[PDB]
RNA sequence: CUUAGUAACGGCGAGUGAAGCGGCAAAAGCUCAAAUUUGAAAUCUGGUACCUUCGGUGCCCGAGUUGUAAUUUGGAGAGGGCAACUUUGGGGCCGUUCCUUGUCUAUGUUCCUUGGAACAGGACGUCAUAGAGGGUGAGAAUCCCGUGUGGCGAGGAGUGCGGUUCUUUGUAAAGUGCCUUCGAAGAGUCGAGUUGUUUGGGAAUGCAGCUCUAAGUGGGUGGUAAAUUCCAUCUAAAGCUAAAUAUUGGCGAGAGACCGAUAGCGAACAAGUACAGUGAUGGAAAGAUGAAAAGAACUUUGAAAAGAGAGUGAAAAAGUACGUGAAAUUGUUGAAAGGGAAGGGCAUUUGAUCAGACA
RNA sequence: GGAAUACUGCCAGCUGGGACUGAGGACUGCGACGUAAGUCAAGGAUGCUGGCAUAAUGGUUAUAUGCCGCCCGUCUUGAAACACGGACCAAGGAGUCUAACGUCUAUGCGAGUGUUUGGGUGUAAAACCCAUACGCGUAAUGAAAGUGAACGUAGGUUGGGGCCUCGCAAGAGGUGCACAAUCGACCGAUCCUGAUGUCUUCGGAUGGAUUUGAGUAAGAGCAUAGCUGUUGGGACCCGAAAG
RNA sequence: GUCGAAUUUGGGUAUAGGGGCGAAAGACUAAUCGAACCAUCUAGUAGCUGGUUCCUGCCGAAGUUUCCCUCAGGAUAGCAG
RNA sequence: AAAUAUGUAAGAAGUCCUUGUUACUUAAUUGAACGUGGACAUUUGAAUGAAGAGCUUUUAGUGGGCCAUUUUUGGUAAGCAGAACUGGCGAUGCGGGAUGAACCGAACGUAGAGUUAAGGUGCCGGAAUACACGCUCAUCAGACACCACAAAAGGUGUUAG
RNA sequence: GCCCUGAAAAUGGAUGGCGCUCAAGCGUGUUACCUAUACUCUACCGUCAGGGUUGAUAUGAUGCCCUGACGAGUAGGCAGGCGUGGAGGUCAGUGACGAAGCCUAGACCGUAAGGUCGGGUCGAACGGCCUCUAGUGCAGAUCUUGGUGGUAGUAGCAAAUAUUCAAAUGAGAACUUUGAAGACUGAAGUGGGGAAAGGUUCCACGUCAACAGCAGUUGGACGUGGGUUAGUCGAUCCUAAGA
RNA sequence: GUGAUUUCUGCCCAGUGCUCUGAAUGUCAAAGUGAAGAAAUUCAACCAAGCGCGGGUAAACGGCGGAAGGUAGCCAAAUGCCUCGUCAUCUAAUUAGUGACGCGCAUGAAUGGAUUAACGAGAUUCCCACUGUCCCUAUCUACUAUCUAGCGAAACCACAGCCAAGGGAACGGGCUUGGCAGAAUCAGCGGGGAAAGAAGACCCUGUUGAGCUUGACUCUAGUUUGACAUUGUGAAG
RNA sequence: GAAGACAUUGUCAGGUGGGGAGUUUGGCUGGGGCGGCACAUCUGUUAAACGAUAACGCAGAUGUCCUAAGGGGGGCUCAUG
RNA sequence: GUGGCCUAUCGAUCCUUUAGUCCCUCGGAAUUUGAGGCUAGAGGUGCCAGAAAAGUUACCACAGGGAUAACUGGCUUGUG
RNA sequence: GCGUUGGAUUGUUCACCCACUAAUAGGGAACGUGAGCUGGGUUUAGACCGUCGUGAGACAGGUUAGUUUUACCCUACUGAU
């Protein structure tokens, strides 16, 4: 709202806060990103290193859908089971009663192993898995099934 | 023009953009117009359901292929397996698409079942014109919804053969990468 | 809506910048060319006579075989053979749907005070699916028009369809099974080189000029040029088609935390007017007496304009130089000061003027 | 030889005259004088008395007298300037809105968060209700192919508010979140080592390196609103010679 | 000054803006000419000049460093809230 | 070889006694670095002070300066040009220097009383035509820092040496 | 040492002025006295800091109260407030028995932005408080539009030889009409007709507010009417440069 | 291009242009042709005009010293710096004028040299006549100004209007210290108001322009040259 | 009648092209210009005994040179008288 | 001993090119050319933190500048 | 105190001569004095010459032609009520 701005406070003060000497002119120093290598170099070399130049190799006609692969860590693996059913599976850790978790149906592509899971067998279906993630799942008595 | 530690901005407003500003003041008005248009169309088309039956198809691309959605129309093969012709199917409230093909038995069987259930749940008034007055159902999608097919049972026995899933993925990448060079060396010998 | 200020383009500087998928609104499909009707141009403009006149029938010329109809458009489909059942078409009238219109459908002007005027204040009532809005001598649900809810008419469009009724269309038309033989599909065009332009399109995205100019298990595309081998996907060089979309113009409506006569459109007014320019063009200013002219009879002074009285009105401190009537600036009257400016600050004298408490 | 006086200094020695001030508003404190009761100049004025009760005091205003006072605004090291604008008055007259953002603050919910593209509904541009997606966040690092975060009470050490034990207290010991410094461990990149096994060139286990990253190490974000700041826009307002 | 001619002049007609016309002055082309007038692009851009509208309270500067076709301007560090 | 300026130190993150780790180092349990345990409390290691100390984010204006004392370069010199440290003006009124951006004194909320600063006390003008010892007579006397100027050389003018 | 010579500039002139001679001059010493927004004490305003106090039965714990210190300021920053158009809520607010506006060397409150009251004028709407919102505050921009001054009854109303007497008319005559007189244009005219251009200015009657830079009874002014007659004059036809 | 007549127009083709029935094996585009490669492609040969080379050309641009070195003429000339050059003449006295002189800063031959009767609102010097130009002012006429009746603007204006000195943005109407200072006014007057008229046309600055010029940078209409198409038919070397 | 697959016309390629178009034509600086470089650097001094410190201050220098004139070791001692 | 006894002797992005690694990519799947990336140098900006750039205006224009020259005045007085 | 001149050439300040004279002294007042004049010079635009430049053009070199506006206000001064 206008009634709380400093423009109201500047009424009757001549310079409106812009100073008498320097004044408020149109475009001192240029417009936009002008002079990025000549008179604005210091502000570009710091706060923005890497701006000028090219590095990698081009890729014509990129499609982001080819690179879709959301990651899920082991410490959040049990959140894919409904809360009402988590407790019974945890207390009944045994074979032939191992819950099946289909991570692809939850919108995940690759399973990473970061945290620690309870010592409960579980059948985990995923498209991709890291080496460490598979070892921890097998250490708890579970198995990993590859799907497509 | 460049000062302080601020992100680089790219605001594309160097053309005569103010001449091409569109504000949707009629957002509420168009909603009333669409609702009025749907109401008057339903009264015009008798007890017809205002929409055509649609098949279930698999979405393309690896990102979205885990889901099924509604397609444009049933294929000629699907219509024929249901026991009627394409021309009669169009006049009865069924969408027909001639350019879609059947290559998956699961999709083909499901769409055949949809057509059979649709025929058993509709009444076709005779051309004589007696026209018994039946209540109009405004939607066929709600009457015949689309459900994601079942994938696996809730719980199952653990079956580990001693192999490594990570090792299997690594070997699959290696075989594809060196298939061309291995064939050339074998052929040259 | 998102993808996305992303892939990419760019003195790779300044800057620029799409598309596939996903959700949603709206949904609708199709037809020519290329085939011998060949046991019968089966097609059509026009003229003329009559008739049920957005047309029909008879007859006569003409067009047309250098190809007019029927039949078939790639999803197919066609020529033969076999066995089967399933389904009608074209008009009247009465209603309905829509639009353009007319008419009907509640309740106080009852008392007191102020006022020129009651539509104000106070008291006592009524209606309400009507206390939106406007008018009437000041703030009116109940005085008037309307408003709300319903009823009753009049004139057309469109065949969308709800009932009835007159015509059998027709040895007509369409759909479906199986066998066999076939299955015509668009050229100075695709494509290629080069030049110019353009695009996010980068050994070249589209477009155009010139040169070259194809094929039929072919051809195009698959975002890095090329040779070789595969795969995937469509079918160009011919055509039609509602809705979802756009709209500072036109016509008909409803609105606003918009402007309130130097504002708002240039224009609230005989405004694109008066006026200027040879011309193209340029382009103003300007709203308010009162409820009602009741717009001042008559007398008197003056050549007259007018003045002074009288009168009208609630008010001439409303008189067609008219509501309210600020400032700059001016006249008269009253008070005060003033020896080459005036004005100001602190303090008190003098003059004028004034509030507070008399508890 | 014995005094006096001057000069300088000290007294919790006494006493006269004058001026300005009276803040506070029951009691509470420290003391003094007293055998006692009590009193007092002891944490801020009371007592007595007169005149007038209105323009008398006082306010306002005009004028007179003493002293003082150069024209405002603006650029500038420096303006009363022989620097520029301003004869006078009325009305109008200049940091705005928008897209995308930084810091900070308030609010809702929270490993999630965002109902309003759209649908439902309505007393109809309001209010109320809702599915699926999508955005951002929850994983980083490489040009890329790609790989992907626990030896351990999610580590050790130093400093740490608060809490716990003992203690009259002072202190001592225990535990120590946030945060600060440092040494390690883990993930990606780079440079090396090259095990069991082999489509004999594939595979890359294990152990290292004054190298490197906008990382991990019991999550903090998403949405709305506000001041301030940034960029593109006519962009605080008025102004070129041109094209 | 000139005044019977390269004379003066009416009307008709032709040449139009990077064009015309010029016994040539950059002269003239409707009081406009070293490139006319009119409308639009256009609120063209300006590191340059001018202006920038109420009160009180608290804090309170800089004309210096480095880089810039930088020297009437910016970025940067400092001083300030 | 000064004066003025200038680096570091004056304790708990310290000192001492004993002995644990290593792939570094040594002829060598030699050393180096980092630790376990024990002993030493705030006259705990000079003075004075400390409207508390430490830390983070964000952003305004400014980037023409000028003056005075001292140091100092160019120039005959300049109210000239250019540096060094500090204090000022700019951004600041108030008392004093008649007058003045910078000098002297002193920095400012509104008032009363008292006392002073720099500068003054014949009159203008508030305050001694005070006191005391001398010097000076100008036919162009003299009179108060910054400051608004005077020299070389002379006089049996007068005074002291 | 003091004084003197050395010692010459232009409007009249400056120990600040008057003036001062055992000074009111110069050097030096001792006292008294004068006065800054500085110092000391006190009151009051505000700011900052450290503290006290929820126990009902009385209203602001953003309240009340105790203690100490401090107060210059351009560019600039932040904070608390005043005023304006419009919007939601509320005061069952004010008003034709006078709302708003305007005038008022009349009164009161606030440091101030401002607020309140009385009197006069006036005639129909308007305000307090809690919140929302902005096209929200002017002395300046050779600012925009409109209005008005001083200058000032001033500059001026002086080219083209020149007017005078009487009567008539009229409220009014240097300027109208008639008569008389004196003059000028002097036939390349101040005469008599036309081409362009203007458009009723032509003529009569009525008539003077404005216009004819004095005047006006007059007029190319104002009001109301009247008036342009072609077989032979032109256009029309022809062709010129050209279109 | 030069600019009546008369008289005369010298030398230079190295440079820059212009031009040529001149020379050939320099430089050289696209298309075409050859080799290599699986192809994209690469390399090589050939190769138009122009350029280069050779000749011509000055009444083409221009030059004329210490490619040719200023010839005929002419001059302190509208061209000479030094310079008011030196001599003569003109005057009492001449930076003027004229006639001569010439190592001429820097004269010169159709970028025309020299000379010329007639003509000129052209630029200069002297002489006669003439005169208020002057010594040295005086007087007259008309219309103004002036006063009255009527009519009636504008420029300009921060506030205003007496000086001397001082200090000050280094030249005050205001400030400081002194001189002083008496209503209301009329005709004149040009000392001052750094008077008025215009955002300095000079100068500098700006990463502001425009007119004009040129082997500045980058292009272009036109034109020229080659290739392909339009484009067929018959014979020979 | 002339002329003839040549002219012409169309598309590319080379040359020519101030006739025309667009644009540019540094900075510091006792004004600017000319000159100079104090514009990127080095030694001594100005510089006021830490460090830092200006002027178109003073006296000079740099855009190179070297397979040794680089690295190690050994032996030896120079100018001058 | 990681060039010259010490104090100077020199150069970004884009592009090109070379060496190294023979590693990554050409996105329907392969082989071979070609192209594109990764790491380290060279080709240069001397206005040396690095635009690609000739004159003239006496026909002239605009924004400004007393930050800055051509008159007085003021300070200075070498010179006169 | 009082005077300090008349002329030839030059736009000239300056300078240089002739002559008279008691003498022909030097200066200031915004280098006194342009709403007092004049406009010869310098210093707009036209034109000629020399040298310089390829050229447009340059020349503190020579030559010729080239608009000099307003007072009625205040003060000062001169006179007048
Ligand atoms: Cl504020
Ligand atoms: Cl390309
Ligand atoms: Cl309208
Ligand atoms: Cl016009
Ligand atoms: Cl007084
Ligand atoms: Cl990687
Ligand atoms: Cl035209
Ligand atoms: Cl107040
Ligand atoms: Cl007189
Ligand atoms: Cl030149
Ligand atoms: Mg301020
Ligand atoms: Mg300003
Ligand atoms: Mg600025
Ligand atoms: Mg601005
Ligand atoms: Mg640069
Ligand atoms: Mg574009
Ligand atoms: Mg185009
Ligand atoms: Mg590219
Ligand atoms: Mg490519
Ligand atoms: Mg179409
Ligand atoms: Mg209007
Ligand atoms: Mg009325
Ligand atoms: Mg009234
Ligand atoms: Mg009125
Ligand atoms: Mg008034
Ligand atoms: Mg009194
Ligand atoms: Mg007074
Ligand atoms: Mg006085
Ligand atoms: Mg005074
Ligand atoms: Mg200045
Ligand atoms: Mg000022
Ligand atoms: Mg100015
Ligand atoms: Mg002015
Ligand atoms: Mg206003
Ligand atoms: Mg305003
Ligand atoms: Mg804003
Ligand atoms: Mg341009
Ligand atoms: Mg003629
Ligand atoms: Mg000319
Ligand atoms: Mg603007
Ligand atoms: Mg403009
Ligand atoms: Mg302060
Ligand atoms: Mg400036
Ligand atoms: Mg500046
Ligand atoms: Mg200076
Ligand atoms: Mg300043
Ligand atoms: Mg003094
Ligand atoms: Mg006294
Ligand atoms: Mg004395
Ligand atoms: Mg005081
Ligand atoms: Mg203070
Ligand atoms: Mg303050
Ligand atoms: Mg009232
Ligand atoms: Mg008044
Ligand atoms: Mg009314
Ligand atoms: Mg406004
Ligand atoms: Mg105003
Ligand atoms: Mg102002
Ligand atoms: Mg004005
Ligand atoms: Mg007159
Ligand atoms: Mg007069
Ligand atoms: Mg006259
Ligand atoms: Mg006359
Ligand atoms: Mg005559
Ligand atoms: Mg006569
Ligand atoms: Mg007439
Ligand atoms: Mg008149
Ligand atoms: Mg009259
Ligand atoms: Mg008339
Ligand atoms: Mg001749
Ligand atoms: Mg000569
Ligand atoms: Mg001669
Ligand atoms: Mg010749
Ligand atoms: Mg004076
Ligand atoms: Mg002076
Ligand atoms: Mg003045
Ligand atoms: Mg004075
Ligand atoms: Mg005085
Ligand atoms: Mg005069
Ligand atoms: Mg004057
Ligand atoms: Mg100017
Ligand atoms: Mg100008
Ligand atoms: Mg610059
Ligand atoms: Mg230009
Ligand atoms: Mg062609
Ligand atoms: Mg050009
Ligand atoms: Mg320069
Ligand atoms: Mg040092
Ligand atoms: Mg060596
Ligand atoms: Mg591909
Ligand atoms: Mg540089
Ligand atoms: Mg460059
Ligand atoms: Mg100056
Ligand atoms: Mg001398
Ligand atoms: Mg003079
Ligand atoms: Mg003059
Ligand atoms: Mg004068
Ligand atoms: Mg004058
Ligand atoms: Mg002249
Ligand atoms: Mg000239």
């Amino acid at each position: 709202p206008s009634r709380f701005t400093k423009t109201r406070k500047h009424r009757g003060h001549v310079s409106a806060g812009k100073g008498r000497i320097g004044k408020h002119r149109k475009h001192p120093g240029g417009r936009g990103m002008a002079g990025g290598q000549h008179h604005h170099r210091i502000n570009m070399d710091k706060y923005h290193p890497g701006y000028f130049g090219k590095v990698g190799m081009r890729y014509f006609h990129k499609q982001q859908a080819h690179f879709w692969k959301p990651v899920l860590n082991l410490d959040k693996l049990w959140t894919l089971i409904p809360e009402d059913k988590r407790d019974q599976y945890l207390k009944s850790a045994s074979k032939e009663t191992a819950p099946v978790i289909d991570t692809l149906a939850a919108g995940y592509g690759k399973i990473l192993g970061k945290g620690r899971i309870p010592n409960v067998p579980v059948i985990v279906k995923a498209r991709f898995v890291s080496k460490l993630a598979e070892e921890k799942i097998r250490a708890a008595g579970g198995v990993v099934e590859l799907i497509a | 023009a460049i000062s302080k530690n601020l992100p680089i901005l790219k605001n594309h407003f160097r053309k005569h953009w103010q001449e091409r500003v569109k504000v949707h003041f009629d957002q509420a008005g168009k909603k009333v117009s669409r609702r009025n248009a749907r109401a008057t169309r339903a009264a015009k088309i008798a007890p017809r359901p205002l929409d055509l039956l649609r098949p279930v198809v698999r979405a393309p691309t690896v990102k979205y292929n885990r889901k099924v959605r509604a397609g444009r129309g049933f294929t000629l093969a699907e219509v024929k397996a249901a026991g009627l012709t394409a021309a009669y199917a169009r006049t009865i409230g069924i969408a027909v698409d001639h350019r879609r093909q059947n290559r998956n038995q699961e999709i083909f069987d499901a769409n055949v079942q949809r057509l059979k259930e649709y025929q058993s749940k509709i009444i076709v008034f005779p051309r004589n014109g007696k026209a018994p007055e039946a209540e109009q159902v405004l939607s066929a999608a709600a009457t015949f919804p689309i459900a994601q097919p079942a994938t696996d049972v809730e719980a199952r026995a653990v079956q580990d053969n001693g192999e490594s899933a990570f090792r299997t993925l690594r070997l699959a990448r290696s075989e594809k990468k060196f298939r061309g060079i291995r064939e050339k060396r074998a052929r040259e010998k």
